[PDB]
RNA sequence: UAUACCUCUGCU
RNA sequence: AGUAGUAACAAGAGGG
């Protein structure tokens, strides 16, 4: 995604690309919380949904 | 507000935001699948061209081949080839008068290369088609594999060592209407393992003989294959492979055409970008100094549309000859040998085609040799009316293409056709109203026409236009367009009363070459540099390309800085190596050190830059001669590493041998096939050859003549160093017999 | 996981998570042969509002943010635009090459 | 305007 | 024929 | 499905 992307993120002194990847993602998921039951509000039309 | 770069135009000259209109930041197009759909197209289309020629069939090979030449004259601008002998000869006579004794010394030196050549030359330059596998293969294989099948056969003329030799040779084989070669095939055995049996794939050999046609048309075959990466196009095209045959006579022929280009102000080639430029400058201070102030100039920035189709092999044997007039006979002959197997040249139609079956959920693969038999039913509509026309030129598998060329099989002779068309132009030939000058590389040339009114330029247009079309030539009305001298584009260089700068033709060169980590420095470094210099890539750029390389060449090869936190495979081995570490500044990059690279010293070689800097102890390992890394190669082959900017050169680098200087696992696909025992042989044919230089150290740097034998030669040598080492040295009399018995006992063994 | 690093022009350094990617199979020979992969991928945009815009896309809504503004908490739905997707040995070189 | 739908403060 | 495995290959 | 685009990938080959 360009201009539609979102950022879920956290303050962090790591360098331009430091830290294992999966354990900062995880860092940047804790700091959301609402996370709902997942439901379609747009279909692809072509594939099983 | 709508964002829109291309209203920077309205104030900045297009030729000075040239780099806007270069999107050579993305992947270029690639071809999927095979290139018999374009091969196809490529053959139907050069006939089409040459359709009103004549007909006849070979009596050596049964091909249907098509003479266009002397034929009838074009009535409309679509792509012709009916190229007439008499004007070809006019314009080649016309090249003799205006340069005299250059047809003579370019004869006198081909002549003396042809003399000193050797065999070992057809190991040099790019991929072969061979005829012993049907496939492409290395030069150098290729070659031994000519060479072995002509040796089991009666011919070993080449024996000499001398290439003239190997070229009679391959003329002299065609005679032979039984020829032997071994093909390999996989066998499924069984065998006992602890207790149970498992099967086996394994390969052997089986001798086969070939007919008298079988033979010559793969000696006239030309391997096919789509062009893959290639900018500014639209659709895909096809390119193609000469064989082992004629590349020998190839040589030669390109060899003396270089030798007439390099003394034609009117040639780009063989010059490089610079050159290509004082030449085009050339010819415009040269065409405005002998005009006077009445007259006029335009210039048509040009492009010659189907330039290899509507080439023709017979036109190239009128000019070979009209070159070589008065020179011996055997020379002459020998030079005409590849036009004509050109003329009789047949191609290969590749890979074939792929179906597919949406209800079955299944694919198969077909050969290109089944398009002459196979049922119609499964092609498209274009598909199959292309496999109908190429049914009646096709002859064992091959398609016959008599008229034209194809791209990658021939270079600088056509060149040469177009600078006569140049030279046609000057006021002492033409004598009227107009008259022009020039500038050519193959299909893109730049010509200035003078005049004395615009209806005069209009003239000389058409004069040169459609004496083109009388020598096979088809400029672009499309693409080509008119001006007058001020501007103009060639070969992407754009001029605007003088040459300006297109940086953004070079960027896919930044970047990380992939050779190893010493040669990607030198590289990368020298790229910029050379970029500073000839294309205005401007100070503050060129430090930023610094960083950014920097960058892409520690994350590729895995070498961060030994003080980063990142972690890779490498960092904790790196990080040792630096708390290890005096003088930290003497780190390559490669061992995680600092960069120390900005503009004033990007011509100096790292380990160089750095050899102040370094520990005793780390410098002493990195420059060790003894280490297991590197590949001890000769010296012609020493700090090369191969570019594609042309055809596919050759880029020399100045690094420092070390541990850095690497090289990267080969590819290991060979081991699942047929051809799995090539391996062996390599591995053999090397051993062989590092024992020899332990006998012959200068066999390294200088290629060692002789038509003696490999072990007879390191036997003489065995006898004679233990003579000397002894008989005035530090060897002891006890030796001389243990060496000497070892050399009788060798010489008992034959 | 789909991630970048940056620093403000306040000076704080962070890092920035966009959603995930979900690499297929990727016995990749030739450099045209594909990888498929699945991108799963954060965003406060209405696929209904451009639908055409996202023919490839199946989106859902997988949350709720309460946003800050200038003195007013706004509340918003996540969606999340999942799609399955395909690049090659040679797309993914010349991405590497990008700056 | 009020916010920033790529970068929101959460 | 299906389902597990095992081996080689990732420009050849 | 998706990649893609004038023809392919969506593993190939073998233990048959
Ligand atoms: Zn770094």
């Amino acid at each position: 995604l360009l201009m539609d992307a979102m950022k879920l993120s956290v303050l962090n002194p790591a360098h331009e690309g430091e830290g294992i990847p999966m354990k900062d993602a995880k860092a940047c998921l804790d700091t959301f919380w609402g996370w709902k039951k997942a439901t379609i509000i747009k279909k692809h039309e072509k594939g099983v949904n | 507000m709508d964002v829109n770069p291309m209203l920077i135009f309205l104030k900045v000259p297009v030729q000075n935001a040239i780099s806007t209109t270069f999107p050579y930041t993305g992947d270029p197009p690639y071809s999927h699948g095979t290139g018999t759909g374009y091969t196809m197209d490529t053959v139907i289309r050069t006939h089409d061209y040459s359709s009103r020629g004549i007909w006849k069939t070979n009596s050596e090979t049964g091909a249907q081949q098509l003479n266009p030449i002397d034929g009838p004259l074009p009535e409309d601008n679509e792509p012709s080839g009916y190229a007439q002998t008499d004007c070809v000869l006019e314009l080649i006579e016309g090249l003799d008068r205006s340069h005299p004794g250059l047809f003579e010394t370019a004869c006198q030196e081909t002549i003396d290369a042809i003399q000193q050549t050797r065999v070992d030359k057809l190991t040099q330059g790019r991929q072969t088609y061979d005829w012993t596998l049907n496939r492409n293969q290395p030069a150098a294989t290729a070659l031994a594999n000519t060479i072995e099948v002509f040796r089991k056969n009666g011919y070993k003329l080449n024996e000499s060592g001398r290439l003239i030799d190997f070229l009679k040779d391959v003329l002299l084989s065609f005679e032979n209407d039984s020829m032997e070669v071994t093909t390999h095939f996989q066998k499924k055995k069984r065998i006992r393992d602890n207790k149970k049996m498992i099967t086996q794939r394994t390969i052997g050999k089986k001798r086969v003989k070939l007919t008298k046609k079988n033979y010559l048309i793969r000696a006239l075959t030309l391997n096919t294959m789509t062009k893959d990466a290639e900018r500014g196009k639209l659709k895909r095209r096809a390119i193609a492979t000469p064989g082992m045959q004629i590349r020998g006579f190839v040589y030669f022929v390109e060899l003396l055409a270089r030798n007439i280009c390099e003394r034609l102000e009117q040639s780009g080639l063989p010059v490089g970008g610079n050159e290509k430029k004082a030449k085009l400058a050339n010819v415009i201070k040269k065409m405005m100094a002998k005009s006077t102030d009445e007259e006029l100039s335009y210039t048509i920035t040009g492009d010659n549309t189907k330039w290899n189709e509507n080439q023709n092999p017979r036109i190239f044997l009128a000019m070979v000859l009209r070159i070589t007039a008065g020179q011996p006979e055997w020379f002459r002959d020998l030079l005409a040998v590849a036009p004509i197997m050109f003329s009789n040249k047949v191609a290969r139609l590749g890979r074939g085609y792929m179906f597919e079956s949406k209800s079955m959920h299944l694919r198969t693969q077909i050969s290109a040799e089944n398009l002459s038999d196979i049922n119609l039913r499964y092609f498209n509509e274009d598909t199959k009316k292309k496999i109908e026309k190429i049914r009646h030129l096709m002859v064992e598998g091959t398609a016959s293409l008599s008229p034209g060329m194809m791209m990658g099989m021939f270079n600088m002779l056509s060149t040469v056709l177009g600078v006569s068309v140049l030279n046609l132009g000057q006021r002492e030939i033409l004598k009227r109203t107009y008259w022009w000058d020039g500038l050519q590389s193959s299909d893109d040339f730049a010509l200035i026409i003078n005049g004395h009114f615009k209806e005069d330029i209009q003239q000389g247009v058409n004069h040169f236009y459609r004496t083109c079309k009388l020598v096979g030539i088809n400029m672009s009305q499309k693409k080509s367009y008119i001006n007058k001298t001020g501007t103009f584009e060639f070969t992407s260089f754009f001029y605007r009363y003088g040459f300006v700068a297109n940086f953004s033709m070079e960027l896919p060169s930044f970047g990380v070459a992939g050779n190893n980590e010493s040669a990607d420095m030198s590289i990368g470094t020298t790229v910029i540099k050379t970029n500073m210099i000839n294309n205005d890539l401007g100070p503050a750029t060129a430090q930023m390309a610094i960083q950014l390389f920097i960058k892409d060449y520690r994350y590729t090869y895995r070498c961060h800085r030994g003080d980063t936190n990142l972690e890779t495979r490498r960092t904790k081995s790196i990080k040792r190596l630096w708390t290890e570490t005096i003088s930290k500044a003497g780190l390559l990059v490669a061992d995680g050190g600092p960069n120390p690279y900005n503009l004033r010293n990007l011509h100096i070689p790292e380990v160089c830059l750095k050899w102040s800097l370094m520990d005793p102890d780390y410098r002493g390992r990195l420059c060790n001669p003894n280490n297991p890394f590197v590949h001890h190669m000769e010296v012609e082959s020493t700090n090369l590493a191969v570019v594609m900017p042309g055809p596919a050169k050759s880029l020399e680098y100045d690094a420092v041998a070390t541990t850095h200087s690497w090289t990267p696992k080969r590819n290991r696909s060979i081991l699942n096939t047929n051809q799995r025992g090539i391996l062996e042989d390599e591995r053999i044919y090397q051993k062989c050859c590092q024992v020899f230089e332990k006998f012959f150290p200068s066999s390294t740097y200088r290629r060692p003549i002789g038509m003696a034998s490999m072990l007879d030669a390191m036997l003489s040598r065995a006898r004679i160093d233990a003579r000397i080492d002894l008989e005035s040295g530090r060897i002891s009399s006890q030796d001389f017999s243990e060496i000497t018995n070892t050399c009788k006992a060798i010489e008992a063994l034959k | 996981p789909i991630i970048t690093k940056c620093r403000d022009t306040s000076g704080q350094r962070r890092t920035n998570l966009y959603g995930f990617i979900i690499k297929g199979r990727s016995h990749l020979r030739n450099d045209t042969d594909v990888v498929n992969f699945i991108s799963l991928e954060f965003s406060l945009t209405d696929p209904r509002n451009e639908i055409h815009k996202w023919e490839k896309y199946c989106v859902l809504e997988i949350g709720d943010m309460e946003i800050r503004t200038s003195i007013s908490t706004i509340m918003k739905p996540v969606y999340l635009y999942v799609r399955t997707n395909g690049t090659s040995k040679i797309k993914m070189k010349w991405g590497m090459e990008m700056r | 305007p009020s916010y920033s739908p790529t970068s929101p403060s959460y």
